[PDB]
């Protein structure tokens, strides 16, 4: 009685591949504007009182 | 009554943009690059060549 014990399996079917990578949030979290020079100078400009606060 | 100030004239401040006044400029513009001239060959007529 030939059964699946006689038959020999050549290869597995590849089915599914999985690479585990985080949902990556640097895009939503931080305010990004590319810099065209190796040093990046953000101004910030403060509207004061006569008391400087 | 607001002061625009000057850099200290210290070459360290002027390049960073530090200013005694209200505003710190981004930096010292650029006036362009000064390279050093490539000195000249005397060519080879002075001595037989024969490649």
């Amino acid at each position: 009685s030939t059964t699946t014990n006689s038959n020999s399996i050549g290869r597995p079917n590849l089915v599914a591949l999985t690479r585990a990578t985080t949902k990556l949030i640097y895009s939503d979290i931080v305010a990004t504007q590319r810099t065209n020079q190796p040093v990046a100078a953000f101004y910030g400009i403060k509207y004061l009182n006569p008391d400087n606060e | 009554a607001e002061i625009g100030g000057d850099h200290g004239y210290n070459a360290t401040n002027i390049a960073a943009g530090q200013t005694s006044g209200a505003v710190t400029q981004i930096g010292p513009a650029v006036m362009g690059m000064v390279r050093r001239a490539i000195p000249n060959l005397i060519a080879f007529d002075i001595c037989g060549v024969q490649p």
